[PDB]
DNA sequence: CTGGAGAATCCCGGTGCCGAGGCCGCTCAATTGGTCGTAGACAGCTCTAGCACCGCTTAAACGCACGTACGCGCTGTCCCCCGCGTTTTAACCGCCAAGGGGATTACTCCCTAGTCTCCAGGCACGTGTCACATATATACATCCTGT
DNA sequence: ACAGGATGTATATATGTGACACGTGCCTGGAGACTAGGGAGTAATCCCCTTGGCGGTTAAAACGCGGGGGACAGCGCGTACGTGCGTTTAAGCGGTGCTAGAGCTGTCTACGACCAATTGAGCGGCCTCGGCACCGGGATTCTCCAG
């Protein structure tokens, strides 16, 4: 099937890793999936226009980065630009 | 309209809605039911005529009609109960050659409907 | 069919308990009516404009965000 | 064979973010590690406030976070807070806090 | 509604042995009338109006009743009525309709009922029962073609399950009751009113193609006119051109 | 009798309504007041079901954050009461006026 | 640990304690015939009057 | 400060409803495998700024001294919102039975748009300067503030 | 009910640091011929939701009505901020005078797209228990007069 996509899978397998007991109600659930299509458009936005700016054609890691660095507050992107460093250094090695 | 009519004629009268309050349905009841000096008892066909007691009174007046006969057989038989003291007359003011004539023979044949459907000997006895 | 009206004294009162209020002035509810009016119907021409591009007839969830993110007010849980 | 998501040690979904970039056009090339990246990025993010939300919600003596406790989760976070400044989670409420001025005694 | 104080007073008149509790008042009041009621045999006989348990129905179905009563269970037609969800559920090891009349509308009306009453021997639901007693209720204008053949069955499934005594001609100690109609005049202005609008253009096409409550709204407009017209339009002020 | 004094049933409201997370206007009034609205920008337009529950909880919400920031006005001229010169001055500073 | 389970009072009804029951039930029949009698509603006198 | 009533909260334990998750079964879409241009990266190299200094000039920042004007505080006065009980309007059913207005979806098809050329004006950066108006000068007009 | 005493305009003038004009060239529209894919124009399906409204009963508004305690006005006084004056700090407004690093150019892979398969998430679609939701105690907790 197909029709409507969306997080669910994700953020419930994300879920069950802080809090392996604790569920997410189809309303708070719903919410998260609207949650995470807002800084999905937020980051990819900011990085489009970073692609812009340095008048590349095409949107890197590096882009993605600074625009992580341009939103999140400090401590919050000290944190996920580790995560996003870290995925993307596990990943080359595979 | 009928309450206007009623006090154009001069006569006493109390009446029973869906929006008289509960205890003042009990009073209304018990100052007509015991209580003469009152003439007539304005009601509604559902609210006032579903299930209370009037022995007090007869005559019986359906001013309306309504194709569903439960309502009728239901409010006639408000005075025609036990302890009644006086044979109850039952009046129904049919306009002519209108559809509450029409009205009358639908509730009529749900009627004759009912009493094939359920009245054949349900008693004790059998 | 002037309807504002709607939005009462309570609902007004109750708005301004969950928002700490613990006293209300007595003109406070013919300007709430007002604000409130004047947000709706800037929210709602948005809601419309978004609707009659997409060549609907009914004004659906989705264009009341997307109106809604127009304005900087940014709502979570209807589908956007 | 392998998603592509798995091979970064994730539970979110390398390949279709890969896709949304390079289809939302925002710019003409998507690298290979800008989808593995963002993904990265946003499941920290979920971790974050579904934690924050989740044990919120059992901390009011629940096993199911609820909305409520997603907008707790995120108002009393600093961090979320400015994050999420101009968002408002629906049926999420407010904050309990009572101006000292208009408390008594 | 308009019974309840009949049940509590009759009560305390026939049966002045049983604790009563006649549950009716704002919303305040009910809280406090129920408050003790969980204790053993605090009351013994409660009364409440069908129209307020639909809205207080989380305190009544936590508790063992073993009487369930139901009077004028006329009230209870349909299956799909949302009252009979919220009296089918609740906690009674016996139950009890009293009606005038369990049916007089239509068939399908004794269902309703009957699986209330007992839902084990009824389980068999909608589809049975119209299959079954598709000829008996459209035996009146629709599907004849067995002609009261089936009567006998169904009448007889009946039999375990309701007393129905006819109050006329079982007892000759009752006075007699009159069926007085009384035919009604032409009444000008209200004729002008019915003759004008049931040949209207709107009212023609309406009684030709209609969605049943537009051509119901076209004969209870027929009440309005039929009943006083300041129902359907006020007489107007008459005044020179 | 027994009353309260004036300012104890208030703070009981507050704990009240600032902790149960549900909508506060009449729900039937306000999809009413929506069509109002509506009736002067496109004739006939409907409005789905859920399209007026979000319409209401994003006033809701506007509401409420406007009154937190009319009650910090009330309280910066000393006065415990809030009135129409403190939601005037926390929206003149909110950059809505 | 801070438990009230209200297991105390285990009352239980009985057949003899049914016609004592009974018995304040008909003093109770006996005290609803002051609600079957009836009195008068005590209507009020009219408004004070003007003097200027 | 304790009293003593009278209302509110506030967890404990109980009882069903129904959403949240459990699984199953195919559809969409992400992976795999491979050829084909190329994004940008990196290695120079031209050549603007940036930076860093130093002097002379003087506006300006700044400290001080002195009233005046404005700011927290008190209290009294009066009304207008809070609390709460009663009358009124809104608003659910049951009763009444389905059309139809309109999103949701495809299959054709013709029109619009990408792609990818080769020209040719027109937009940029010089250069060649012309000139608004900044700075300067003075009387005219308010425009004060102390008498 | 003034007048020193300041401060604010108003009008005039001039030349020099910025506003326009003119020529060039050369990257970029413009113009043109193919080739999809995209989107439009109908034609079918499935829903939901208005149909007109009515008369029972309820919760929520709405209204009466006391009264109390906060919103203001009045009064005062007691700092404290502007106002002005003398000093001095140090910025500005020009200069000289390196070389760090933009900005560019070129060159050439590693990188991105494509691209046909392939399959395995994933999403929909029912099912079935736990889990919140509401309830009904009784026991701690506040709030309100009362001494
Ligand atoms: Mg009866």
């Amino acid at each position: 099937r197909s029709r409507k996509e969306s997080y669910s899978v994700y953020v419930y397998k994300v879920l069950k890793q802080v809090h392996p007991d604790t569920g997410i109600s189809s309303k708070a659930m719903g919410i998260m999936n609207s949650f995470v299509n807002d800084i999905f458009e937020r980051i990819a936005g900011e990085a489009s226009r970073l692609a812009h700016y340095n008048k590349r054609s095409t949107i890197t890691s590096r882009e993605i980065q600074t625009a992580v660095r341009l939103l999140l507050p400090g401590e919050l992107a000290k944190h996920a630009v580790s995560e996003g460093t870290k995925a993307v250094t596990k990943y080359t090695s595979s | 309209v009928l309450e206007q009519f009623l006090t154009y004629h001069g006569h006493l009268y109390l009446r029973l809605d869906g929006s008289t309050r509960v205890e003042q349905r009990q009073a209304l009841m018990e100052r007509f039911n015991a209580d003469k000096r009152i003439f007539c008892f304005i009601l509604s066909t559902r609210s006032g005529g579903v299930g209370v007691n009037l022995t007090g009174a007869d005559t019986v007046v359906f001013y309306d009609s309504d194709w569903n006969p439960t309502m009728d057989a239901q409010a006639q038989d408000r005075c025609h109960r036990i302890g009644q003291t006086r044979d109850v007359h039952i009046y129904r003011l049919i306009s002519e050659r209108t559809v509450e004539e029409n009205i009358l023979k639908k509730a009529n044949q749900k009627r004759m409907l009912g009493d094939m459907a359920i009245e054949g000997g349900n008693f004790t006895t059998a | 069919r002037d309807n504002i009206q709607g939005i009462t004294k309570p609902a007004i009162r109750r708005l301004a308990r969950r928002g700490g209020v613990k006293r209300i002035s007595g003109l406070i509810y013919e300007e709430t009516r007002g604000v409130l009016k004047v947000f709706l119907e800037n929210v709602i021409r948005d809601a419309v404009t978004y609707t009659e591009h997409a060549k609907r007839k009914t004004v659906t969830a989705m264009d009341v965000v997307y109106a809604l993110k127009r304005q900087g007010r940014t709502l979570y849980g209807f589908g956007g | 064979a392998k998603s592509r998501s798995s091979r970064a040690g994730l539970q979110f979904p390398v390949g279709r973010v890969h896709r949304l970039l390079r289809k939302g056009n925002y710019a003409e090339r998507v690298g290979a590690g800008a989808p593995v990246y963002l993904a990265a990025v946003l499941e920290y993010l979920t971790a974050e406030i579904l934690e924050l939300a989740g044990n919120a919600a059992r901390d009011n003596k629940k096993t199911r976070i609820i909305p409520r406790h997603l907008q707790l989760a995120i108002r009393n976070d600093e961090e979320l807070n400015k994050l999420l400044g101009r968002v408002t989670i629906a049926q999420g409420g407010v904050l309990p806090n009572i101006q000292a001025v208009l408390l008594p005694k | 509604t308009s019974v309840m104080l009949n049940w509590e007073m009759e009560l305390k008149r026939w049966c002045p042995s049983f604790k009563i509790l006649t549950y009716y008042g704002a919303q305040k009041e009910r809280k406090l009338k129920r408050q003790g009621w969980t204790k053993p045999n605090a009351f013994h006989v409660c009364i409440t109006s069908y129209k307020l348990v639909l809205q207080d129905h989380q305190a009544f179905r936590r508790k063992n009743w073993r009487y369930l009563i139901l009077d004028e269970a006329q009230n209870i037609k349909n299956f799909k009525s949302q009252r009979w969800q919220s009296l089918l559920n609740f906690n009674s090891q016996r139950r009890l309709l009293l009606t005038g009349t369990p049916l007089q509308n239509s068939l399908m009306e004794l269902w309703s009922l009957m699986h209330f009453l007992m839902p084990h021997v009824f389980q068999s639901h909608r589809e049975f029962k119209e299959w079954f007693s598709n000829p008996l209720t459209g035996m009146i204008e629709g599907s004849q073609e067995y002609n009261e053949g089936l009567v006998k069955r169904l009448h007889k499934v009946l039999r375990p399950f309701l007393l129905r005594r006819v109050k006329v001609d079982v007892e000759k100690q009752m006075p007699k009751k009159y069926e007085h109609v009384i035919r009604c005049r032409l009444s000008k202005r209200q004729r002008c009113l019915y003759d004008d609008f049931m040949a209207q253009t709107t009212t023609k096409e309406t009684l030709a193609t209609g969605h049943f409550m537009s051509v119901i709204n076209i004969l209870m407009q027929l009440r309005k006119v039929c009943n006083h017209p300041n129902l359907f339009d006020p007489r107007p002020v008459t005044s020179p051109f | 009798p027994h009353r309260y004094r004036p300012g104890t049933v208030a703070l009981r409201e507050i704990r009240r309504y600032q902790k149960s997370t549900e909508l506060l206007i009449r729900k039937l009034p306000f999809q009413r007041l929506v069509r109002e609205i509506a009736q002067d920008f496109k004739t006939d337009l409907r409005f789905q079901s859920s399209a007026v529950m979000a319409l209401q909880e994003a006033c809701e919400a506007y509401l409420v954050g406007l009154f937190e920031d009319t009650n910090l006005c009330a309280i910066h001229a000393k006065r415990v009461t809030i009135m129409p010169k403190d939601i005037q001055l926390a929206r003149r500073i909110r950059g809505e006026r | 640990r801070r438990k009230g389970p209200h297991c105390e009072r285990p009352l239980t009804q009985e057949e003899l304690l049914r016609e004592a029951k009974i018995t304040e039930e008909l003093n109770l029949r006996s005290l609803e015939t002051y609600e079957r009698l009836e009195a008068d509603k005590k209507k009020q006198v009219h408004k004070k009057r003007k003097c200027p």
